[PDB]
RNA sequence: AGAGUGUAGCUUAAAAGCACCCAACUUACACUUAGGAGAUUCAAUUGACGCUCUGA
């Protein structure tokens, strides 16, 4: 059960648009990241 | 009236507590307060998370004391929240932990850290 | 002409009417109660009743206080009682159900305030 | 030191003007509605599943001590003894691509 | 809540001294479940609900009032305007026939009377229309 | 009473891999979508999009595409890791990827003298030992192995009691947080199961009833 | 094999009232407003389909 608090929404009202960006931290583990500018894939050095 | 049977039937000052260790002495044993810091890259998974596991506690009838959230890091910023917890039962902190361990939704990291 | 119990300033609600309608919002059923002074209760609706509970889909949306105004209202219009004291706490007045319900009343024939008590 | 981020920013104020058009029909509403109630549906049934595993899991670890409790008298006073180790207490949660 | 319970409490009869003492089926619900299942089924009638526009005829819950449970309120009519109290010495009886009785207002219309209504002595000049569904009987007044 | 002192240890893996969503967590999943699209409030990447195609038409009347396109062909050369390294096993139930969205429970065969019995590895202590270090010694016994596990209290999960002379078998909880498990083809036989072989293994009620305390999710 | 038996979670409720979930105000929780889902195990007080416990 690890969808239960992720199908979400910015509940605020100063926000902008946020785009479902897959991050990958140093290791291959890509994850949805809510982020500007439709990156696709990222990657930390 | 004082002298009445009906004496006191209008009190409410012990209905009303209008007013940290852990608490392991023989038989009761149970846990200090506590700390969840919750740290992730979108406010949602942090947020709606300590919502969940908010109302888990709440579910589960423990003294949630605070809820707060932490300053984030440029790095991208790393969001945190700070869930306080004080009150569990011998089973109660493996059932209680299991679950907020089953129920993680994506990349988010925990803390069962203490105070100060 | 007859005695308003005029007191009870501090305890809410007033008990100065001569009929209250009290609406009982539970979890499953919308209910509606006009009641004397001395907990009489005169002219009731409510959603758990075979002749209405079957006209509706659900019995608590505005849908089932607006039907319950209109049903309540006809039946206290043929029971000669035209003046009410409804009372509601501020949230149940802002409520979206009991301006339905207030509105079904006295679009039904029903005044919502009693005359005042000659002396 | 009481500093947080929960500020909203300041340039968030002039330009509110991209989508002044927000208008829908009736029966994309009326799916909507159905994705409301049937996902209120969804989220009750897996708290009570949930539930079910909260109730079902506590009683057997309750009976766990009263077997323990009944079979071992110098070992259901050790058993609720709290470990040392659960302080600094870590988990990551899952992802997509394992390394 | 607090409400709730409050108002429990005020009911309860209690020890002390109190304002009240001053100032005092089977085949029925297997049809009624097919037939609200049949009821909740349109996704019309549905729509109609979740827009808070649905209505509801007046009617078919008058006549159906009139069967189900309007005995049972016009009993509490009965007791409320003391017709028990004055007119049996308290002893209380079920009015099962749903009875009509309307005043016969010119030619076109006619008043009718209800449990608890104003009629003017005018509109009761003449004995009125009574109707009733029954098979003896002796009315009074 | 002789009682045949035994402990045992229901080891649990931490699923690595989230869950795929329901098509109704899909529907609602791009319902939410919409309605955080519909309320947010003028990215800028739209700014230098809208708005600067509207002046660059303003140019020609007297690139965002550019970015976008590098953004997805750089989506388009990084390949995914496969949330299923487990269908094209389908039999490597020694293995401890052999399934990742969900939690998998280390289940060895055992041969009594009496019995042959499919087991959750099971430990025989001494009142010398504790139950805490009687499940830490279960980690490293059997497995030869430099497993990194955690246990969360003293508490049990599963208490199942059988005898011939008394017995008691007690079923405690561990986490793996990592695993040096060394000669993954080993002469015994660990399973790793998520709910449904655990009745497809362990057939008598003080075995098929060990998912009462399985997290079953 | 036998015993206790049996309303949706609970009810010395008789198809109800609390509990329960989603959406919004909330950092959040709570309140409130809007909506949602629910059962008398089957046959004539009784027998047999299911749960628990006592055994092998």
């Amino acid at each position: 059960d690890s969808s239960r608090a992720s199908l979400t929404r910015v509940h605020r009202q100063a926000y902008a648009r946020l785009y479902p960006v897959l991050l990958v931290k140093q290791d291959g583990s890509t994850i949805h990241i809510r982020y500007r500018e439709p990156r696709r894939m990222l990657a930390m050095p | 009236y004082k002298t009445k049977p009906t004496h006191g039937i209008g009190k409410y000052k012990h209905l009303i507590k209008a007013e940290v260790r852990a608490i392991n002495l023989g038989t009761d044993y149970e846990y200090g307060v506590l700390n969840i810091h919750l740290t992730a890259y979108d406010m949602t998974l942090a947020e709606s998370y300590a919502q969940y596991v908010h109302n888990l506690c709440n579910s589960l009838s423990i003294k949630v004391e605070e809820s707060y959230a932490m300053p984030t890091k440029t790095i991208l910023t790393t969001h945190e929240r700070v869930v306080q917890i004080s009150g569990l039962s011998a089973t109660f902190a493996e059932i209680f932990l299991e679950i907020i361990q089953s129920s993680l939704p994506e990349g988010v990291r925990l803390s069962v850290k203490e105070h100060t | 002409v007859a005695r308003k119990e005029r007191g009870w300033r501090t305890v809410f609600p007033s008990r100065e009417f001569w009929h209250r309608l009290r609406v009982i919002r539970t979890q499953h059923h919308v209910e509606a109660l006009v009641e004397h002074q001395n907990g009489k209760v005169v002219v009731s609706a409510s959603t758990r009743e075979w002749a209405i509970k079957k006209h509706l889909y659900s019995t608590r949306n505005v849908v089932a206080c607006e039907s319950i105004g209109r049903v309540l209202a006809q039946r206290c219009l043929e029971a000669g009682i035209n003046f009410m004291v409804y009372q509601p706490t501020p949230w149940e007045a802002a409520s979206d159900s009991m301006k339905r319900l207030q509105s079904a009343m006295t679009e039904g024939g029903v005044v919502l305030r009693e005359p005042q008590r000659i002396y | 030191i009481p500093i947080e981020d929960f500020i909203t920013p300041l340039k968030f104020l002039d330009k509110a003007r991209e989508r002044p058009q927000v208008e829908l029909t009736f029966e994309e509403t009326e799916r909507r509605a159905l994705l409301l109630k049937k996902w209120s549906l969804y989220k009750q049934q897996e708290r009570k599943m949930e539930r079910d595993t909260i109730r079902a899991m506590l009683e057997a670890q309750q009976e766990a001590l009263e077997e323990l409790q009944l079979e071992s008298p110098k070992l259901h006073a050790e058993a609720i003894k709290r470990d040392p180790n659960l302080f600094p207490f870590e988990k990551e949660g899952p992802h997509y691509t394992p390394p | 809540r607090y409400r709730r319970r409050a108002e429990q409490e005020a009911q309860a009869p209690h020890w002390w001294r109190t304002y009240r003492e001053y100032f005092g089926r089977t085949q029925q619900l297997l049809e009624r479940k097919q037939a609200i299942q049949e009821l909740r089924a349109n996704v019309e009638e549905e729509r109609a609900a979740r827009l808070r526009t649905a209505s509801v005829p007046l009617d078919a819950v008058r006549a159906e009032w009139e069967r189900t449970c309007g005995p049972y309120h016009k009993q509490r009519l009965a007791e409320y305007y003391g017709l028990y109290r004055d007119l049996f010495h308290g002893a209380t009886f079920v009015p099962r026939v749903p009875l009509h009785v309307a005043y016969a207002v010119g030619e076109d219309d006619l008043m009718p009377v209800y449990c608890g209504n104003e009629v003017t002595p005018t509109e009761a000049a003449q004995a009125p229309e009574v109707t009733y569904e029954a098979e003896l009987w002796t009315l009074l007044l | 009473s002789p009682w045949r002192l035994l402990g045992a240890l229901c080891l649990q893996r931490p699923p690595v891999v989230s869950k795929p969503l329901t098509p109704l967590q899909e529907e609602m999943a791009s319902l939410l979508q919409q309605i955080e699209i519909e309320r947010s409030l003028y990215s800028d990447h739209e700014l230098r999009a809208l708005d600067e195609n509207q002046r660059l038409a303003k140019k020609k009347a007297d690139l965002a595409q550019d970015l976008e396109d590098m953004w997805e062909q750089k989506f388009l050369q990084f390949k995914l890791g496969a949330r299923i390294t487990e269908a094209d096993e389908k039999n490597d139930r020694t293995s401890l990827n052999r399934k990742l969205d969900r939690n998998l429970v280390l289940l060895v065969r055992e041969k009594f003298g009496d019995q042959d019995v499919w087991i959750l590895p099971q430990a025989e202590w001494q009142p010398g030992e504790t139950l805490r270090g009687t499940a830490e010694r279960t980690l490293a016994t059997l497995s030869e192995n430099n497993m990194e596990a955690k246990f969360l209290g003293n508490a049990p999960c599963g208490h199942y009691t059988f005898k011939f002379l008394g017995a008691k078998v007690f079923f405690f909880k561990a986490l793996l947080l990592t695993g040096d498990f060394s000669q993954a083809g080993n002469k015994g036989h660990h399973v790793w199961v998520t709910k449904d072989e655990l009745g497809d293994y362990l057939k008598p009620k003080y075995l098929a009833q060990v998912r009462r305390f399985v997290s079953d999710l």
